[PDB]
This record gives structure tokens, sequence and C-alpha cells, in this order.
């Protein structure tokens, strides 16, 4: 019944691209995305929310 | 006679090594 | 076992070595 | 930033003095290592048949977890694979939150940390902040070494094969802290009959050596914090800067040369219920099977004298008489293997284990055709990697002592 | 055999100690 | 008009040189390499040897071979228009005629390559020591692939142009000829091993005793036919090896004539040994050692242990490697060490 | 006062031969293994390499010549044991059990390691780079693998290479029958390295000799290389680095055959739909290996 | 194929590092 | 400079050589079902020299 | 492994990812200026 | 007439033979 892992495994496939070319590109270049956009507390601080949603299967298996 | 021929050739090889290292030809 | 096999080894040792030794002590006399 | 130099092969050598980017590279390599550990644990768990022994299935990780007493019972019987599953999935997970700063400090972070403070900063010369990171790690090396002491003594782990019947997981109630019995391993011969360090028979000795390795690594890593390098580090001992990689490249190799010999000969730290029989073990198992077979149908024909007067096996296994195993220590009498005890004391587990080790001798080729044992995969690979880490040691020590 | 044992032990300690002593001490002059 | 225009066109400057020697080299070399590729891709060995030795039969790179002809062919040339195949390309590929194709083309391609070395040296105006050093692989090819089957029964006993077929050829010469005990073979091993040893020591010490290490390294103009021999010091290398080994070169000419001399001589002496082994005139046994083995049956050296291993190689490899003889060896006549 | 006369005599590069601090260990070990090799090659009793009472007579006075003579390895009763003379009961029991082989290979392996150290030592004293040392490490690793590592993996010093011309052939034949070394790829890189090293030696020799006209020394070295060929400077690094890594590879190839991860047995690769096995060139090799393996009991 | 929704284009590593390969030379 | 007249028609020329079964007929390699005959375990080695072509085409009627 | 029989062929092609970071490095250094 | 034969005598049976070898893996 723990199909939330099946819906949340795509959430790390799309987090293995934001921390690729979402804020760092490949060098010291905040190209209008790391300056005031979704980096600090808006839309890249939910990696703590994604490790919480991957630790929420602690009682879904036990 | 068979063994001492081998030992004689080997001893002449060691004596040639001694004459080649220390009595070498000067440039 | 060869009796004349020892002569082959002595003729193989001596004959080119006598040539090289004669050639060397003959070239030190006048090069 | 290629800037200039290191034409296309020494691109890593571009971070010699970028002490902020090199850090995230070392982080991402650690994430790579923990990712390999979790992925290989998951891959070895997915193709696993619990009733079959693990040396028939080509596993080198699951034996490392089953040695620590996680999901194992008497003689190797698996009981709960969820310890293997949790030690697989925690590694992976931690490899992601360790991989996240492997792109932060190495892509998005600062290039250099020389504009920071007293700590978190270093320049290979200033050997005051270096003996600090050394001692600093030593407190982690000693904190890790002790972790196995805690697993042995307080957390119900550390499966020994030298248990009385079959071999069970056993709590080590009392380790051997004795110094003559300890460091007394280190003053042995390396040759046949007495291993140099590979000859650890007991378990109490493995925990008691980790006592002396925990209370010297921590007690020497608080030394490297408070103190400064002394006089004998410039006269005979030499200093450099980018040679420390070379220093830990040469020492690594001798550890590969020891762990090649460890996994090949030693039966205690690597128990034979998960890693398979060793070199001597399978041949002694054959020599014991071909005695107990011919006792039922059809000093004797197999039992002959050793060159120090010991009743050992004969034939071709005279070379392997120094083997000590848990299916033979009930059978070995006063002056070596006594025949009478083969008729007197012979249980129905010492037959099955010896026959299973007889049919599973180390052999095989690179395309895995024979089978090929996991003790023969770790030994050859870490011999090749030990010699390559010796070859890299002579290169990175040759091009660093020029300066 | 012990007359050849302590003789060989004396020579091996005599040479490895001379190698270690001369490698370190005595580098100038 | 006729001849000097063709001579000036051939010796002209181009991407590749194609002299008068190229007309012999490039068709023969191209057809030998192409016949090997189309033999290991498609051609079987089933009707000559009784084996599967192509990629079409499901073999890897190690187990493909353009195998030798059958033993009933003898030393026949196996021409495509010849009396055996008679124009049939299928029967020419099945009878082993691709082996004689590749062998005769490899012979004339090696002839054309050494003529190419003479032609390029006659152009550049140098002494043709490369064509004198190429006399050794030509002598090895002629003594092994041509003279050895021409002294044996037929072309069947020859190297069959594969990797594993070459390993079978080495095991055949150990088992049937005791070829490791041959002194001409030992001079061949010593020439090759001394050449590789000379190669490594010479490279190690030119790269060490360089004139400019890195500190005042004025990069001078380098020409390629000096093979970078200005860049190192002869006196420092002579001072090193007179104290390490006690013997060292003091010539840049005698050192490189020695590097020419050692493996060419080694390879020429092994050619003489294989030419002797063509007539089964091998160096199998020491006679007084056989008499001492027959005198008391508790005498054992490593040589008498090697003779039993050659007996084992012979009697166990013989029904399959020679299937035209129809060897039916029972299990009781096969040599075992527990017998 | 007297020690400095010795520390000046050893470390001086103005000698005939450079006896370094590595030479202090290199000289008595390579003299002891040489004198015991000449003694145990001329006059030595028979040695049983097995644990039975049929011994192998390898010495010259017991009916051998230069080709068939050897110093026979240690017994199967000893195995990986340390066997000096005082460990034995008598001198005859030491000589019967292959003790000279252990004595010779231990002092040889110690003296060749100090030969590598003496090469590096003089190089550093002469103001040279350290490559010679590196290149000598390839036959040194090859001699360490054939005398030490393969006995460690097989579990006995009887499986080490014998110290004779025919014993080397017996080692090679028995190794191929047990391990199939010819299809092992690390050995094939060794054959490619040794063949290419001889090739580049003859080719590099011929190309220089033909392009070198005059070269003199005042006794400012002069050379007049006849340059200009037809239609960086790393020829010698490739010349050293081809044969070296080739011999390194085959050294660690037999070091991996020590632990029985051995060769490539393409055992019945091709098949027929009638349950018939069609042989290839691998089955003939495996058919021969069964020849020599059965004769080795 | 082994799935129809769970075995998709699994070259996310050969596309994600190729993003830092092509969009870094598309970068300055 | 640029040359894209026919690269991949040669790949289908190589594919249809093997997949249709033409290379077995051109180079004389036997099919994997067609090694032995339906009754005998013998290998058809050529025993003659000037009857060898007739020996191989005598064997190929047993299939 | 357990009751995650959906992602079992993900596990069957997992562990090769790591050593393939060497293959991603030779395409990230390609077309950046070699 | 030029060194264009190097592609007409060495690349044409190479591409043909790689097509044959790539067809050879899908047998049985
Ligand atoms: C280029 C290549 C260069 C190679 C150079 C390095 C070579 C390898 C170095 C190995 C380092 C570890 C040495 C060691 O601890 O090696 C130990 C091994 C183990 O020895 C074996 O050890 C056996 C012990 O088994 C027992 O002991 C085990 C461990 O104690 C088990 O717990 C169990 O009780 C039981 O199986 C016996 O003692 C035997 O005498 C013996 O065969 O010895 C051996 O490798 C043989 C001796 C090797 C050293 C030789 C000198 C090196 C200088
Ligand atoms: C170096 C420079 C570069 C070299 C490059 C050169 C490459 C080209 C060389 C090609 C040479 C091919 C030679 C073919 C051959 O030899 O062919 C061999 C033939 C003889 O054939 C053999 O003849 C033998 C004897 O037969 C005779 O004896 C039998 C007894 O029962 C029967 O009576 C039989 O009918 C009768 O013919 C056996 O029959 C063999 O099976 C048969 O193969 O001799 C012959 O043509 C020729 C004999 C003289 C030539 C000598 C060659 C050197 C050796
Ligand atoms: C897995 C190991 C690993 C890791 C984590 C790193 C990490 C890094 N490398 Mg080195 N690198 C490596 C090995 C590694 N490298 C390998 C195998 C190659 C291919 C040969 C390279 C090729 C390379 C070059 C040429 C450079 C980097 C540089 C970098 C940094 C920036 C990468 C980039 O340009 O855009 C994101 C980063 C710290 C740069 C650097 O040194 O920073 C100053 C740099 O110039 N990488
Ligand atoms: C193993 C290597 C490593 C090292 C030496 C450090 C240590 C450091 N981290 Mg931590 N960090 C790491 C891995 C590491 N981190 C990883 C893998 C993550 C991701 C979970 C983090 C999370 C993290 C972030 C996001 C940042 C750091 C930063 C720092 C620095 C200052 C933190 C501090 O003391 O503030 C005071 C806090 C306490 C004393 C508590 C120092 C470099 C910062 C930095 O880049 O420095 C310039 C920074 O931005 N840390
Ligand atoms: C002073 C506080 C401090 C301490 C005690 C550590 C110790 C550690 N560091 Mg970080 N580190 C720090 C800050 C610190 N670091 C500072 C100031 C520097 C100098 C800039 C570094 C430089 C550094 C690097 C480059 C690396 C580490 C790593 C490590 C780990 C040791 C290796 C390991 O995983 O053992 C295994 C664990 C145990 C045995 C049990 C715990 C451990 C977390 C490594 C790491 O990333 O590990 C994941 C690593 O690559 N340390
Ligand atoms: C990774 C482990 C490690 C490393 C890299 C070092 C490195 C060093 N140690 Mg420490 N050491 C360690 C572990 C280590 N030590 C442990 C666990 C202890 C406790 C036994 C010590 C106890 C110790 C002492 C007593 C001394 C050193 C000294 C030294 C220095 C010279 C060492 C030498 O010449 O070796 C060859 C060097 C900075 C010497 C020094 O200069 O200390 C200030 C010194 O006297 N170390
Ligand atoms: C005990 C574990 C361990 C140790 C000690 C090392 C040590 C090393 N690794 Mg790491 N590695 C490990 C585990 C380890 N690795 C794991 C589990 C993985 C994931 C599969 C990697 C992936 C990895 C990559 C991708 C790279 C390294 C590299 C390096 C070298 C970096 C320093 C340098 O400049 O060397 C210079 C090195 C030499 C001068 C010669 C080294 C010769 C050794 C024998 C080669 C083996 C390297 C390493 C052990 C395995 C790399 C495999 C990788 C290509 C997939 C150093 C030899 C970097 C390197 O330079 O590779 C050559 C590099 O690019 N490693
Ligand atoms: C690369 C990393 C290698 C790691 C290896 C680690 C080794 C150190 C572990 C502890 C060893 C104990 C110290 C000796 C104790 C002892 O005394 O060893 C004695 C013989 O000496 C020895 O064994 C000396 C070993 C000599 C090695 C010769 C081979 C050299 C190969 C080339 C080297 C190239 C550099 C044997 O013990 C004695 O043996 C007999 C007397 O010799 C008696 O029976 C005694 O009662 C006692 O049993
Ligand atoms: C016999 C004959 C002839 C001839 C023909 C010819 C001359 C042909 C040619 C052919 C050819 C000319 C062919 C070619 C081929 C090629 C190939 C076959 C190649 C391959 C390649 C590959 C396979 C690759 C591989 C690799 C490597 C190297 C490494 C990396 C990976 C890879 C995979 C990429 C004629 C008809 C005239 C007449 C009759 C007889
Ligand atoms: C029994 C045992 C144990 C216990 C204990 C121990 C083991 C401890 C350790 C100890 C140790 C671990 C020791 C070590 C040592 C080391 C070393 C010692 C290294 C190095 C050194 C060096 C390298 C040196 C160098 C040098 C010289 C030689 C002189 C001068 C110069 C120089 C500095 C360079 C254990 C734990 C295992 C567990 C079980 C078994
Ligand atoms: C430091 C190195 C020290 C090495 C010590 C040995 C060096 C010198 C060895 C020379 C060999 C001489 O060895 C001697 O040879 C003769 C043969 O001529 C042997 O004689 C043997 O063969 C002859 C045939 O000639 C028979 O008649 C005789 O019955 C038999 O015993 C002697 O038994 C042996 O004592
Ligand atoms: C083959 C070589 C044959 C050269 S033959 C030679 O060639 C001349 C043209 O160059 C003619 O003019 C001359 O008459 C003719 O004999
Ligand atoms: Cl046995």
């Amino acid at each position: 019944m723990t199909i939330l892992f099946q819906l949340a495994l795509a959430a790390l496939v799309i987090l293995s691209f934001v921390m690729v070319i979402g804020v760092p590109v490949a060098y010291a270049s905040p190209q209008d995305w790391d300056r005031s956009k979704q980096l600090i507390f808006l839309g890249s601080g939910l990696w703590i929310a994604l490790v919480l949603v991957v630790g929420v299967l602690n009682f879904f298996v036990v | 006679m068979e063994t001492i021929t081998y030992v004689f050739i080997f001893a002449c090889i060691i004596a040639l090594f001694f004459f080649a290292i220390f009595f070498r030809e000067p440039p | 076992v060869n009796q004349l096999g020892f002569i082959a080894t002595a003729l193989f040792v001596l004959v080119p070595s006598v040539f090289l030794i004669i050639l060397y002590v003959q070239t030190e006399s006048q090069q | 930033q290629e800037s200039s130099g290191f034409a296309w092969w020494a691109g890593n050598a571009r971070l010699i003095n970028l002490s902020g980017k090199l850090l995230g590279a070392h982080v991402a390599h650690a994430g790579l290592i923990v990712f390999w550990a979790g992925a290989m644990t998951l891959f070895e768990l997915a193709h696993f048949i619990p009733e079959k022994p693990m040396y028939e299935q080509g596993l080198i990780l699951i034996p490392h977890i089953a040695t620590l007493g996680w999901g194992v019972g008497p003689g190797g019987e698996v009981v709960d694979t969820f310890p293997f599953f949790v030690v697989g999935v925690v590694h992976l997970i931690s490899s992601a939150v360790l991989g996240f700063g492997g792109v932060y400090h190495a892509i998005r972070g600062p290039e250099t940390l020389e504009e920071y403070s007293s700590f978190f900063g270093y320049d290979w010369k200033d050997k005051n902040k270096m003996t600090t990171i050394l001692g600093f790690h030593l407190i982690v090396l000693g904190i890790g070494a002790l972790l196995l002491v805690a697993k042995a003594m307080f957390f119900g782990g550390l499966y020994d094969t030298w248990a009385p019947g079959g071999g069970d997981v056993r709590v080590i109630t009392n380790p051997t802290l004795d110094p003559r019995v300890i460091f007394g391993y280190l003053l042995k011969s390396p040759f046949g009959g007495e291993g140099w360090i590979v000859s650890v028979n007991n378990l109490e000795d493995v925990v008691g050596g980790h006592i002396w390795i925990g209370l010297i690594c921590i007690a020497g890593g608080i030394w490297h914090i408070l103190t400064t390098p002394f006089g004998w580090a410039r006269r005979a001992f030499i200093w450099s800067g980018e040679a420390y990689l070379s220093y830990s490249l040469g020492a690594l190799s001798m550890m590969g040369f020891i762990a090649t010999c460890f996994v090949w000969f030693n039966n205690t730290v690597y128990p034979s219920e998960f890693y398979g029989p060793t070199g001597p073990e399978a041949s002694q198992a054959q020599a014991m099977t071909f005695l107990i077979r011919d006792q039922k149908l059809g000093l004797g024909k197999y039992l002959m004298r050793s060159p120090t007067g010991e009743i050992i096996f004969g034939g071709e296994t005279m070379r392997f008489w120094d083997f000590r195993g848990p299916w033979l220590e009930p059978l070995r009498g006063p002056n070596g293997l006594d025949l009478n005890k083969i008729k007197n004391d012979i249980q129905p587990w010492q037959e099955r284990r010896a026959a299973e080790y007889m049919t599973h001798a180390p052999l095989g080729s690179l395309n895995s055709v024979g089978f090929v044992s996991p003790r023969s995969w770790l030994a050859t690979s870490h011999f090749v990697l030990a010699f390559f880490f010796l070859v890299g040691h002579l290169w990175h020590a040759g091009r660093a002592r020029a300066a | 055999m012990e007359t050849l044992k302590i003789t060989v032990y004396i020579v091996v300690t005599f040479f490895v100690l001379l190698f270690v002593f001369g490698f370190l001490s005595g580098d100038p002059a | 008009g006729w001849f000097d225009i063709l001579d000036d066109w051939l010796k002209r400057d181009r991407f590749v040189f194609v002299g008068w020697s190229g007309i012999l080299l490039f068709p023969c070399a191209y057809l030998a390499l192409g016949g090997w590729l189309t033999g290991t891709t498609f051609v079987t060995s089933w009707y000559t040897h009784g084996l599967a030795s192509s990629y079409l039969e499901g073999c890897n790179f190690l187990t493909v071979a353009v195998s030798t002809p059958a033993n009933s062919m003898g030393h026949s040339l196996l021409l495509l228009w010849g009396p055996e195949a008679q124009g049939d390309f299928t029967r020419w590929c099945q009878l082993g005629g691709l082996w004689t194709f590749i062998a005769l083309h490899g012979a004339f391609g090696l002839i054309g390559f050494m003529l190419r070395q003479f032609e390029i040296a006659r152009l550049v105006g140098v002494r043709p020591y490369n064509a004198i050093a190429f006399s050794a692989p030509i002598a090895v090819f002629v003594s092994v692939f041509l003279i050895y089957p021409l002294g044996q029964s037929s072309w069947f006993f020859a190297p069959s142009f594969g990797v594993a077929a070459i390993f079978r050829f080495l095991l055949f010469f150990q088992g049937f000829h005791n070829w490791t005990l041959n002194p001409f073979h030992m001079m061949g091993v010593a020439g090759v091993l001394g050449g590789a040893l000379l190669c490594a020591i010479h490279g190690a010490t030119v790269e060490n005793t360089l004139f400019q290490d890195g500190e005042g390294a004025s990069t001078f103009r380098a020409f390629n036919p000096t093979q970078a021999e200005e860049t190192y010091s002869m006196v420092t290398a002579n001072r090193f090896w007179s104290q390490i080994f006690g013997i060292a070169f003091s010539n840049k000419r005698w050192l490189h004539f020695f590097m020419l001399f050692v493996p060419v001589t080694g390879l020429w002496m092994s050619a003489i040994g294989v030419v002797g082994l063509a007539l089964n005139l091998r160096s199998y046994d020491f006679i007084s050692q056989e008499i001492r083995a027959a005198e008391d049956p508790e005498f054992e050296t490593f040589y008498t242990k090697n003779l039993l291993l050659n007996e084992g190689i012979r009697a166990w490899m013989a029904p399959q490697d020679q299937p035209h003889e129809n060897f039916v060896f029972p299990e009781e006549v096969l040599p075992r060490g527990n017998a | 006062n007297l020690w400095e006369r010795f520390c000046n005599w050893v470390t001086s590069t103005d000698n005939r031969l450079y006896v370094g601090w590595f030479g202090v260990i290199m000289i008595p070990t390579l003299l002891a293994a040489t004198i015991c090799f000449v003694i145990a090659f001329i006059a030595a009793p028979p040695v049983d390499i097995d644990g039975i009472r049929e011994p192998v007579s390898g010495s010259l006075l017991y009916g051998n010549n230069i080709i068939t003579g050897a110093v026979v390895p240690s017994s199967n009763a000893i195995g990986l044991h340390f066997y000096p003379i005082w460990e034995a009961a008598s001198l005859d029991e030491w000589l019967y059990n292959g003790g000279p082989y252990q004595l010779i290979i231990f002092h040889f392996l110690l003296g060749a390691s100090c030969y590598m150290g003496r090469q590096w030592e003089l190089s550093y004293r002469l103001g040279m780079r350290p490559w010679i040392c590196v290149a000598y490490s390839a036959p040194l690793a090859s001699a360490f693998a054939v005398f030490l590592i393969y006995p460690i993996g097989q579990g006995s010093f009887s499986d080490g290479m014998p110290l004779g011309i025919s014993g080397t052939f017996n080692f090679m034949i028995v190794f191929q029958a047990e391990h199939n070394i010819l299809m092992h790829p690390f050995h094939q890189l060794g054959v490619a390295g040794v063949f290419g090293g001889a090739l580049f030696c003859a080719m590099h020799g011929s190309l220089v000799t033909s392009s070198l006209i005059r070269e003199t020394t005042e006794t400012n070295i002069v050379a007049a290389h006849g340059y200009f060929g037809r239609l960086s400077r790393s020829l010698h690094f490739f010349l050293a680095a081809w044969r070296v890594v080739g011999v390194w590879f085959a050294a660690l190839g037999i070091s991996t055959m020590a632990f029985n991860l051995n060769g490539f047995n393409f055992n019945h690769s091709v098949i027929d739909a009638k349950g018939n096995v069609i042989n290839t060139w691998a089955d003939i090799i495996n058919r021969a290996n069964l020849g020599m393996e059965v004769m080795h009991e | 194929e082994v799935i129809a929704q769970l075995t998709m284009i699994a070259m996310i590593g050969i596309a994600g590092p190729m993003i830092i390969f092509l969009l870094a030379v598309r970068r300055g | 400079v640029i040359h894209s007249i026919t690269i991949p028609a040669l790949f289908i020329a190589g594919w249809l050589f093997v997949s249709t079964g033409l290379a077995y007929d051109v180079f004389g390699t036997p099919r994997p079902d067609s090694y032995y005959a339906q009754e005998q375990r013998s290998i058809p080695l050529v025993t003659d020299r000037f009857e060898a072509k007739q020996q191989v085409e005598t064997f190929l009627e047993q299939l | 492994p357990e009751a995650y029989a959906i992602f079992d062929p993900l596990v069957d092609v997992l562990p090769v990812i790591p050593v393939l970071f060497l293959a991603l490095a030779f395409v990230w250094q390609a077309a950046v200026g070699f | 007439t030029v060194r264009w034969v190097a592609v007409h005598t060495l690349a044409v049976p190479t591409i043909f033979f790689l097509g044959a070898i790539a067809a050879m893996q899908f047998i049985q």
C-alpha cells in the first residue's frame, strides 16, 4: 500500500537535474537562478523535504 | 672429466669477468 | 658418453681463442 | 578552469592548491564509495538464495555483513535478510546526502578556503594545521575501530566460527587486553606454520587488539593536535607538500599485500561459512573425507608423520598440515590428528561441512568457469591493486621529491 | 647447530644495524 | 618517355611512398591481410582438421584461424585453377587453399617490404641497416611456415594462422620435438630476451642522463632520424654503469650496432633450429642420460621428468590434432603418472 | 676517527664499483647465494620434492650436465616453512629436503632488492633522475613472483621455479598443464611486451646506426648525426615503457595464477543440434593440458 | 523491455552529465 | 570533404549476406544443423588429393 | 530483494553507475575544450 | 587515381565485414 514511494521516486530523478543545472550550471555562474530565484528557501531547500519523504518509509516497512 | 669441463669453462668465464671489469681498456 | 666429445669441446674453446689471442698480442706490437 | 598546465590527463592535478574545490572532490569520491557499497549490497541481495551458501553465489559484501552477526545463526543459517536490506539502503541514502556536497563544495562553493579562519584552512607547509587534520582523523580512526568493540561487546554481534557446536553468533563478554598476548602476534615469523598477523585463531584476540588500536589511535590523535613536528622530520625523514598523497599511496599497498594474505589464509576474521574454504581448507577437507569414506568400506595409509613428529595427513596435503579449522579441532588429538579419535568423536556436522568444502575447492577462470571462490577474487584483485598502488607510489613519490 | 645459529644471527644484526646506522647518521663529511 | 616518367611518378612525394617495390608489396600484403580476414570471418576448418574456426561458426578472436590444408594434399600449391579445386571457390575454401594463398602472399609481401626498405634507404641516402635487421623475421617466416612443412609430411603440420592454433603449435613442438632443449632455440630465447632487456635499459638511461632536465631546458631543434640522440650524455651513463655493473658502452655506434646485432642473431639461430627440426633432426635426448635411466630405475632428473610430460602431450593430443592417422588409443595405453 | 674513513670509502663515487649503503647488504647476500649455488649445482645430494622416498638428483656430480642440472626446490613436507640449517636435525636431513633452494632464493631476493636500491642510490649521488630503478623493478617483480608469490598461493616452496635450465622448462610445462597460461591475457601482454621490446631494439638500433656518421670525445662530446628523413622527444620513454609494463603484466599474471584464478578455458564453445560437440582450437589445447596434467599425478 | 512504465529511458546519467557537458560550453 | 553517399547500405549488404544464408553457400561453411549426417558420428576428412572435390560433394549429399 | 519487486531491474543495473562516472567524465571534458 | 583508394580498398570490406559480424551475433 506504500505507493507513495512509487510516486516519489520520480521526485529524486527530477532532483538529480536541479542540483546539476538548477543553480550551479557547471561553475561560478548564478545565471538568474541562484541570485534571488528558487535556491535559498523557495525551491531548492526542499531537498530536506525529500530526505524526509524518503525517511517517511521507516514505518511503511516497519 | 665430464663435470670438470663444465666447471673449467665456468671458471674461465668468471676469470674473464674479473679481467673485463678491472683490466678494462682505457679510452 | 663420448670420448671424442671432450676433444670437440677443447677444439671449440682453444682454436678461436688462439686466433683472438694471436690477433691481440700481434696488434699490441705494432697495432 | 584549465587556465594553463596539466594537458588533459592531469586535470585533477589542477586542484593541488585549490583547497576548497579539492575538498568537494574528496567528498564526491566518498559518496561514490558508499554508493558502490549500497548498490552492490542491493545487487547481491536481489540474486540471493538463503538456503544455498553464499560462496556458491559469488558474494563478497553479504559475507562482510554476516561476519558481524547481522541476520545469521548456527553455522551460517540465514534468519532475517532485512539486516542486509537496511545496511544496503542506509549506505545508498547516505551516499546521496554525501553526494549533495560533492557538487556543492566542488561546483557551487568557493574555489579556495584560505580566506576562512584558523581551522578549515590549510596550505601544505604550515605543518601546524596539518598534524591537526591528521590527529583529527585519527580520532575518527580510533572512533571507528572502537565501533567494532561496541558491536562485539555491547551490540550482540561478531559471529565466530570457533563456537562449540557448528558456529553461532556470540557476544564477546571479555576481550584480551594482555600486551604480551597482543603485540606478541606482531613479533612472529611471516613464514609457514606461524602467520605474522594472519594467524589470529581466537576472537578475543581480535577485540583485544582493537582495544589497543582504539586507545593508541585516539591517544595519538590527541597528541597530533596539541603538538608540533619535531627535529627528526628534516634530517633523515624528509618533508614535501604534494607528497602526502604519495605517502598514503605507498602505505596503502602494503595493506593490500597484507589483506591479500589475510583473506587467503585466515579463517577467523573471514569465516569459511560465508567466504568458502581457503587454500589449505578444501584440500584438508578432501584428505579427511577420503579417510572417513574408506573407514566404512574397503600409522596407516593417510595419516603420516610431519617433519617435527606430528600425526598429520599424507599424500599431497602434507603442505597444508598447518591448517586449523573448527571442523577439525574436535578431531585433533595430543600429537596432531589422532586416528583413534576419528572413530571415537565424529559428529554429523563435521562430515557435511568437510564434504561441502571438498567439492568447493578454489579454482576457476576469469569467465567464471571451473566455479571460482570469493576468497580467490579478493586476493588477486587486491594483489593487482596493491602492486598498482606501489607503481603509483614510485611515480607520485618520484615527481614530488624533485621539489 | 646453535654454534651456527648465533653466528648467523650476529652477522645479520651486524649488517642490518650497520645499514640503518650508516644510512641516517653520517650523511655529510 | 617510357620508363623515366613511371620512375619519377613512383618515387614522387605523397602520403604513402609507393616505389618500384610497392607493386610487389601492396597487392600481396593487401591480399594476405584480406585473405586472413575473410578466412577468420567465414571459412571453416571442418573438412581439413575437423574443427570450427570462424566467426560464422561462433568463435571469438582467440579461437579463429585460417587453418592448414589436409594431410592428403601433401605439399601441393593448391591453386584456384589447380587440379584439386578446379575453379570452384567453395571447394578451394573448404580444402584449405586459403592457407597457401595467405602463406605465399605473406612471403612475397615480406619480399616487397624488404625491397621497400632498400628503396627508401636508396632515396634518403642512408645505409640500409633496417633491411638487414628485417632479414631475421623473413628467415623466421621461411624456416617456420615454408621449410618446416616442406620437410614434414605436408602443409598440415604448420602454424594455422590463428592465436590458439599458434598455441597448439607451441605445445606440438614441446611434445613431439622437445624444442625447449634445442640449443638453437635457447640462443633464440636469449636473443629476444636480451633485446627486450637492452630495450628497457637503453630507454631507462637515455631518459635519465638527459642534457637538459627541466631547469635551463632550452628546447633545441630536433630532427626525427637522429631518433632524439643528441639529448643525453654518454659520459654520465658510462660513469653510472661502470660503477653499477662494471661494464658499459662508450660508443653511440657500437651500442646501437649491439641493439641491431642481438635479436637478429637470436632470431637467425632459431631459424637454423627450425630448419633442422623440419627433417625431425631435433635435440630430443641425451644418450648417456637414457643409459643412466635404463641402468637404475630410481634415477630422476628434471629432464627425465620432462620426457614423460612430452610423452603425455604426444599420446593425449595425437588422436585429435592428427585425425587423418585415425588413432584409436585405449585408456590402458595412455600414459598416466599413477601407472 | 676510524668510522669516517669507512663512511668515506663506502659513499664515494670515485671507486671502480659503487658499494653504497645498499651494497653493504647486497654484497654478502649475493655472495652467499652465489657460492651456495655453485656448490649445490656441482655437488648436492638428491632431493625429494614430494613427500615420498624417490628423490630428484639435480646436481652435476650425480649424473647431470649443464642443461639438465638444477638446484631442486624444497620438499612437500616443508611447504611454506622457514628452513635454515639449524632447524634441521642433521646436515644430511637439510640437504635431502631442499634446504639449499630456500637459502639461495632468500639471499638472492634480498640481494636483488638491494641491487635496485644501489641503482637508485648511485643515481641520486650522481645527480640523476630515478628511472633505472623503476625499469629494473620489472624483472625484479618477475623474479619475486616466480620464487615467492606463486609458492605462497600454492602453499609450498616445491611449486617455485627450480634453479636449472631443464627445471625452468618443467616449471613452464607444469604451469601450463595446471593453469593454461597461454590463454591468460596478462601472459599475452608479456609476450607482446617481450616481442615488441626485441622488435623496437632491432629497429631502433638499425635506424640509429644508419643515421650516425661520426662521434668523438676530447678525452664537450660531438656527434654528427646524418639527419633528413623522407616523406616531442619521447622515443626512449616508449622504448623503456613498452617492455617494462609488458613484463610487469606477466609478473602479476603469474601472481594472480598463484591464487588459482587461471587462464581461459573455452571448453566446448561450439555445439551441434544433435547433442554433438564440435571441437575448436581450444579443445586441442585443453586436450594437451590433460596430457601433461595427468602425467604430473 | 522488462516493464512498460518502470524501465524507461534510463540514461539519466548520460543525459545529466551531458547537460553539464553541453550547457557549460553553451555557458561563457 | 564530406562523403555520405552510401555508408549504411553496406551494413545491410553485410547483414543480408549472413541472415539470408548466403555466406554458408559462398564460403562453403556448413550450417549449424548440418555438421554431421543423420546417422553417423564420423568427420568427413578429405583422404584423397585429386578426388578431394568429389569427396566433399560426395559428403554433401548425405545432408 | 524484499517486497520492492517493482524496482528489481533497477537493482539489476545499479552498481555499474559508479564506474560509469569515468565515462561521463570523458564526455564532460569532450566539447569543453579537451 | 589519388589516395582515394585507401577508402575504396580498406573501408568498403571493413563496413561490409562489420555488418556481417553484427549480423552474426543474432544466430541461434
Ligand atoms: C581503498 C579505496 C580506494 C583508494 C585508496 C583509491 C585511490 C585512488 N583513486 Mg579511487 N575509487 C574507489 C576506491 C579507491 N580509490 C572506488 C570504490 C571507486 C568507484 C568505482 C573509485 C573511483 C575513482 C575514480 C573514478 C578515480 C579514482 C582515482 C583515485 C586516485 C586519486 C589520486 C591520484 O591522483 O592518483 C593517481 C593515480 C595513479 C598515478 C595510478 C593509480 C593506479 C591504481 C592501481 C589504479 C586504481 C585506481 C582506483 C583504486 C580505482 C579506480 C577505478 C575507477 C577508474 C572506476 C587514487 C589512486 C582517480 C584516478 O586518478 O584514477 C587513476 C580517478 O579518476 N577513484
Ligand atoms: C611487504 C610487507 C611484508 C610484511 C611482512 C611482515 C613480517 C613481520 C611480521 C613479524 C615477523 C617476526 C620477526 C622474526 C621473528 C623470528 O625470529 O623469525 C624466525 C626466522 O626469522 C625470519 O623469518 C627472517 C625472515 C627473512 C626473510 C627472508 C626473505 C626475504 C625476501 C626478500 C625481501 C626483500 C626486501 C623464525 O622463528 C624461529 O625459527 C627458528 C629459528 O630460526 C626456531 O624454531 C625459533 O624457535 C623460532 O620459531
Ligand atoms: C581471399 C581472396 C580474395 C581477397 C579478398 C579480400 C582482399 C578481402 C578483403 C577483406 C577485408 C579488407 C576485410 C576487412 C575487414 C575488417 C574488419 C573485420 C575490421 C574489424 C574491426 C573491428 C571488429 C573493430 C574492433 C574494435 C577494436 C579494434 C577495439 C575497440 C573496439 C572495436 C570493436 C571498435 C580475392 C576475392 C581477391 C580472390 C580470391 C581469394
Ligand atoms: C595482533 C593483532 C592486532 C593487535 C594489535 C596491532 C595489529 C597493532 C598494530 C601495530 C602496528 C600497526 C604497527 C605498525 C607500524 C607501522 C610502521 C612502522 C609503518 C611505517 C614506518 C615507516 C614507513 C618508516 C619509514 C622510514 C624509515 C624506515 C626510517 C627513516 C625514514 C622513514 C621515515 C621513511 C590487530 C589490531 C591487528 C587485531 C588482530 C591481530
Ligand atoms: C666454492 C665452490 C666449491 C665447489 C666444489 C667442487 C668444485 C670442483 C668440482 C670438480 C668435479 C670433480 O669431481 C670428481 O669428478 C670425477 C670425474 O672426473 C668423479 O668420478 C666419477 O666419474 C668417474 C668417471 O670419470 C668414475 O670413474 C668414478 O667412478 C666416479 O666417482 C669424482 O667422483 C668427483 O670427485
Ligand atoms: Cl591431495
